[PDB]
């Protein structure tokens, strides 16, 4: 391409002539040193570049090269189990090459490995009429996930030559004669981060996702292709919640994005995450994970790009038909990069210094995730389920980022550090928190469990909300101020609080709980509910009901420790209630 | 077609060497790769034309691109087959059927109704909701909005009014124009579900605009629907009703564009012209002398942080002919829909009450139920302030009345229709709880008629 | 280059210049012969506009020359830096030896690779009971101190500099101390205190005064931090950076931004504030494969005591917690006046407990927090009416918080408490309550 010329360097703003071929948002290698930059505005041939790196020592006369594309990512073999920043720089690789612990100015390195040999295995025969999103072969990439090589968007023709063999992601692997002529297909494809990947159709995410975590799967569930937002107050075991989702969830891959977190706090994600063990294989969770890392120290473009690069990757795996989970923490630091970006662009500010198009950026992001039909003849169904942390400065609701996230996303798990002080883990506030998929999950859950699950969950919610009703009254006067009818109900909910809601991420059995086990534990406390209410109504008194049932209620405390193999262990609680209740008829 | 793009600055683009380009004109942009983008002419001066592109100017090469100047502002291709169809904010075949062959193209800004040519809103629309039919009566032609908040069930109510809406004469020429402004794909799909489940589709045009759709498409959305609405109301001559969701989502887009154009932000961050811009939308509602069939509008807005003195609800309030309020306190009690009738009001209500349109008694029942429910709330107030013994026997009954008024009267569920007759019948029934002496707001002859 | 075209306030416009660069150092030979240094704030084809450190007063444009030095602001790094006092640009203000530098480094440095960081490991005993116990500092952390005008942050600063040590390593911190735009009486307090205690032998000092140029103020934190990273990551020393007062840096930053005709973002500070602050603050931590480390205690005053003010707000997001100093406490005579309610260390969990400090560390800290919580809640509800609104249990809480604030936190700026002593006095302050109000099962561990 044409080499441009610096004509002005004012702070982080660079002017350059000859930039007549470049487009808007095209990424640039500004100056001799060749630092990263983006074309913001053009006048004639003069381009105006935002440079996101120390511009010191850059003067006029120096060259400016365009990469020839907007911010993109390289997609292909060598992408899973990798650690990138928001602009997809290989952090491992960077060290080995620079022989340095520091991110040097204007050093440029290919995102993936262009020199790694892979076994490309052809799965489509020559003379095949192809279109975008069609599978031409596969690479067994990790110990878990199989990389399905796909037809890039734009190409449509016929396969002339296809062989199985060992090639780099730079070697041609295919020859397709299009309406233009010969176009060789390679192992990697590229894609602008800010533009969402095409799909055949968007469908309602209706399939709930098994997260194993009780309070979530039961009361505030997210479907495969749904979105949830989490406050991040300190000491509320947020990382623990994140990790549990990251492993127990029946998604094929995990994409984690660190937007722009505290240095030492960012290192915790780097250390902890690889040491997560995949529940099913026993292999490292990395083998099905792409991770993005960004200190606040990182170039603002990278901090802003963070969630976009993340979801662009998340989409490229969705097109393969997999279920993907995208986690970002926090999206507040991201929004904080947008705010700075807005400031540097001299725009009219929106609310509290954020750009006026903040809600639009969020909608642009959270609507790229869902249940889809990918391109290609197969009409395969993929999905991206989005999990986003928010850290609202002084931990607040009012703040715009939170409010706009909550305006477009469906599920809200509200972590509360007062419930963490009470030693209630996971720390989700059962009153504040909510899921819109609730009444939709009833449809799918009653169908697949042949039971009245929806009738059970929404009843438990009448009980837990009525607990807070009574806890306002109990704290108001004394205790005896309630007749046995209220006094029963206060313990029923306490049984839910300690025997169903409280779940330990570390205990070999309690760490995960499937559908049946969940259904059961939910029922066997609900079986206690109706039975004792009929007991109290016909003369029998509060104290009588309680002091003696201790044999089963201290065995109800154990429900969360029964192995999955031992199904009928809890199912047999439905019997011991009907007997001990009959003992109080004597 | 001009191949002379001089500047791009953000979403704004400057094209020189042009001729006879008009303000507000539509453009299209042919990019060097082949992509096509719609746009507006903001400001034209000399041989220059400054334009804003809807889908943004992202990834455009200036040298190797071109602009086509359509010679006409925003336009909707209108046809009577639009019924049962779904279009986007720009009004294109979104539902996959046979492509529409439009009778004509109307500019979406339409035109102002001559005040003398204007016919005053008269008669009655059966909404299906007691709190709107009886105490804040919607009258064909009127503007009557819904005042809400986040997570409140306005979406449920929008879906309900669209179904239960119909006239009390020839129901045959009744239609409903529904506009989705900046809502999520799953919010859209919900409305697609309730429409193709009860078949309200078979009498409705739909304009589905999304949260991630370009902001300028969000602005256009209501103007398309209203162009579609006036066309069906005068041209085809139908009593047309218009529903538009999250007016707040409209304003969010308005201030977003306003800021993109570097416009001076008015009160609370919204543009100084917020009042007027909304008026070019709401005043489109009404009737015309001699022309059979009318346009009535039901806009929906979520009040930011429940604040009524916020620009959105306030400036809408300053335009519309009344308001319908949905409160947290009533949705908290499980009342569906959560309509607080105390802060609500329909101004032109008296033009859809009395014999012929509804029933002769309408007037007294409305004004007795209010005067009572008010005092019943004042009683409910001192009930747990100075103990429930401080309010006497005269007070106590009224408090029991307000209690049955919400549970049984205002609450009716989002899936059970109520006709005015049923509304009046149930209305008198709740009223029965009071002695004939305390029922002073009603004269004698209206009383002896209702068991 | 004799082509001075314009002078507008501090700024100066040099034309027809050749191959200049942004943030390059210059010299101005005036027609009288006096020399003034400067920095390029902008460059164009023909022209290049600069700002003169000293100021612009008394310069004849015609007969004055401009020399372009070719390089940005540099620090000459050496190991003879320990025990020396420099200005905000690195020139010596102590009249000692020569200080011939091993090499010259750019003062901006380079971002630490996010996967090259190492978890902050070892406990730093500051000698301060509100830190070491309730808001524990860990080597490689960034733990700032939020304060206000006319508060004893000055004192605290010098304390942490003199007292802070890591447990059993015979390693002393090298202390890099930077003062940004402080008064004389303020700067003299410091330099005296370091000389009065032998603290200067362990320290390299960067001393910037309030009446120093605004451009020098901005340089100082970067100057000090370049010397830190040097000693730590090239000489393998455990370094503790203390810098005051960051508000004065940000204030100086506004001065140049407004000079470069830049439109400010939120609250009149530049849009690029966050980056600028992160750029400085994230020059700290341990590095995987390297012996030395940089720990960081930044100090700032909160304008009008506003928490949501950009300077303490943006610093919040960047650093792992913060230490708060309230007027309410200092006026009660609390030394040091640390309010532990809003105060936090986000990393305290990394270096506390068995073999790190002592077993009881967590429990006491959590038990002291919720006891002091209701303690200040009983005191604000004691002014509702007393004693008709204080119960048998409530009385012991206002009695707890008073002795907590006076005897526990209020230790005096020259009292150096060990972790042994801090937990013991904490146990004995907790002993004011019955064993029912909870603290592990073996709570009789200390009585």
């Amino acid at each position: 391409m044409q080499i441009g010329k610096i004509i002005k360097v004012s702070g982080p703003l660079v002017m350059a002539e000859n930039m007549s071929e470049a487009s808007i948002q095209d990424m640039c290698l500004v100056g001799d040193l060749g630092v990263i930059g983006e074309i913001i505005e053009m006048r004639q041939d003069v381009a105006s570049i935002q440079v996101y790196e120390e511009t010191s020592g850059i003067g006029p006369g120096e060259p400016v090269r365009s990469t020839g594309e907007a911010l993109s990512v390289e997609l292909g073999p060598g992408i899973i189990s990798q650690m990138f920043d928001g602009i997809q720089r290989p952090l491992d690789t960077f060290m080995e090459v620079t022989q340095s612990n520091f991110l040097g100015r204007g050093v440029q390195l290919p995102a993936l490995d262009h020199e790694k040999q892979w076994w490309f295995e052809a799965t489509i025969e020559e003379g095949t009429e192809v279109s975008a999103g069609d599978i031409i072969g596969y690479v067994d990439e990790t110990k878990i996930i199989q990389h399905k090589i796909m037809v890039p968007n734009g190409i449509k023709g016929t396969v002339q030559k296809i062989e199985s063999g060992s090639f780099t992601i730079d070697d041609p692997i295919c020859v397709i004669e299009t309406e233009q002529g010969l176009k060789e297909l390679t192992m990697m494809q590229k894609w602008p981060v800010r533009r969402g990947r095409p799909i055949k159709q968007k469908l309602n995410p209706d399939v709930p996702m098994i997260t194993g975590q009780r309070v979530i799967d039961t009361f505030f569930p997210v479907t495969k292709g749904g979105a949830a937002a989490v406050p991040g107050p300190f000491g509320a075991g947020k990382t623990v919640v994140q990790h549990q989702i990251a492993k127990w969830s029946d998604v094929d891959l995990v994409v984690y994005v660190g937007c722009g977190e505290r240095g030492n706090e960012m290192t915790d994600v780097v250390n902890e995450f690889p040491e997560l063990i995949d529940p099913n294989t026993g292999e490292s969770l990395m083998e099905r994970t792409v991770l993005i890392a960004n200190t606040s120290n990182m170039p603002v473009a990278a901090r802003e790009a963070s969630i976009y690069t993340g979801i662009t990757i998340a989409e490229y795996f969705r097109d393969m038909g997999y279920d993907v989970a995208i986690m970002a923490d926090s999206t507040s630091r991201w929004a904080e990069a947008l705010r700075e970006m807005s400031g540097r662009l001299e725009e009219m500010p929106g609310d509290e210094g954020y750009p006026a198009y903040l809600g639009s950026r969020l909608a642009e992001y959270y609507e790229r995730s869902g249940r889809v039909i990918a391109l290609g003849s197969d009409q395969r169904e993929g999905s991206i389920t989005a999990i986003s942390a928010v850290s609202p400065s002084g931990g607040d609701i009012s703040e715009p980022v939170t409010q706009n996230t909550l305006r477009v996303v469906k599920v809200f798990w509200g972590l509360d550090s007062s419930l963490a002080q009470k030693r209630h883990f996971p720390s989700i506030n059962w009153i504040q928190s909510y899921s819109l998929y609730s009444t939709e999950v009833g449809r799918y859950m009653d169908q697949i469990l042949q039971q009245d699950w929806s009738d059970m969950v929404t009843e438990g919610m009448r009980i837990l909300q009525e607990e807070e009703q009574l806890n306002e009254i109990v704290r108001l006067v004394g205790i005896d101020s309630l007749s046995d009818n209220d006094r029963l109900t206060l313990e029923v909910a306490k049984s839910i609080r300690e025997d169903y809601l409280q779940q330990n991420a570390f205990d070999d059995v309690d760490t995960f709980t499937s559908r049946e086990k969940q259904f059961n534990m939910l029922k066997v406390i609900l079986t206690f509910g109706k039975e004792a209410r009929k007991a109290l109504s016909l003369g029998a008194y509060f104290n009588e009901i309680m002091e003696g049932t201790v044999a089963v209620r201290e065995r109800i405390s154990r429900s969360k420790y029964i192995p999955e193999e031992e199904l009928a262990k809890i199912s047999s609680i439905n019997e011991e209630i009907k007997e001990t209740i009959q003992l109080i008829v004597s | 077609e001009y191949r002379t793009i001089k500047e791009v600055v953000g979403p704004l683009m400057a094209v020189e060497k042009v001729s006879g380009v008009k303000y507000e004109e539509l453009i299209e942009v042919r990019m060097q790769n082949g992509e096509i983008r719609r746009g507006q002419v903001l400001e034209v001066q000399e041989d220059k034309a400054m334009v804003q592109i809807f889908e943004g100017t992202s990834g455009i090469n200036l040298k190797n691109s071109s602009v086509r100047f359509l010679g006409h502002p925003l336009q909707l291709g209108v046809s009577e087959d639009m019924i049962g169809r779904v279009f986007d904010g720009l009004g294109r075949p979104k539902d996959n059927g046979p492509e529409i062959l439009p009778e004509k193209y109307l500019d979406i800004n339409g035109e102002v109704i001559n005040p003398i040519a204007r016919d005053y809103p008269d008669e009655f629309i059966q909404t299906g909701i007691s709190a709107i039919d009886h105490l804040n009566t919607l009258v064909r032609g009127q503007k009557l909005p819904v005042f809400s908040g986040s997570g409140l069930p306005h979406k449920e109510l929008a879906a309900q009014i669209a179904r239960q809406a119909t006239v009390l004469d020839s129901s045959d020429d009744f239609a409903v124009v529904f506009a989705a402004i900046g809502i999520t794909f799953e919010e859209a799909e919900f409305f697609m579900e309730d429409f193709r489940q009860t078949g309200a589709i078979d009498r409705s045009v739909m304009f589905m605009n999304l949260a991630n759709d370009p902001a300028i498409e969000r602005i256009a959305t209501p103007r398309m629907a209203l162009t579609a609405a006036e066309y069906l109301a005068y041209e085809k001559g139908m009593h047309v009703l218009v529903i538009m969701t999250d007016m707040t989502n409209y304003a969010e887009a308005l201030r977003e564009i306003s800021a993109a154009r570097r416009e001076v932000p008015g009160r609370r961050g919204y543009p100084g012209y917020l009042y007027t811009n909304l008026a070019t939308l709401f005043e489109r509602a009404g009737r015309i002398r001699g022309l059979k069939g009318s346009v009535t509008q039901i806009p929906i807005l979520t009040m930011p942080e429940d604040d009524k003195t916020h620009p959105i609800p306030d400036l809408t309030g300053y335009i519309t002919e009344g308001q319908i309020i949905l409160t947290r306190e009533l949705y908290k009690s499980g009342i569906q829909p959560p309509i607080d009738v105390l802060p609500s009001l329909s101004r032109l209500k008296d033009k859809g009450t009395g014999a012929g349109k509804t029933r002769e008694d309408h007037a007294a029942t409305m004004n007795q139920l209010f005067a009572a429910y008010a005092q019943g709330k004042q009683a409910k107030e001192l009930a747990v302030v100075l103990g429930e013994s401080a309010l006497s026997d005269i007070d106590k009954i009224y408090a029991k009345f307000a209690e049955r008024f919400e549970n049984e009267y205002v609450n009716q569920g989002f899936y059970t229709n109520r006709t005015i007759t049923e509304t009046l019948d149930l209305g008198w029934e709740l009223l029965a709880m009071l002695p004939r002496t305390e029922l002073k707001r009603i004269k004698d002859d209206l009383l002896d008629k209702y068991l």
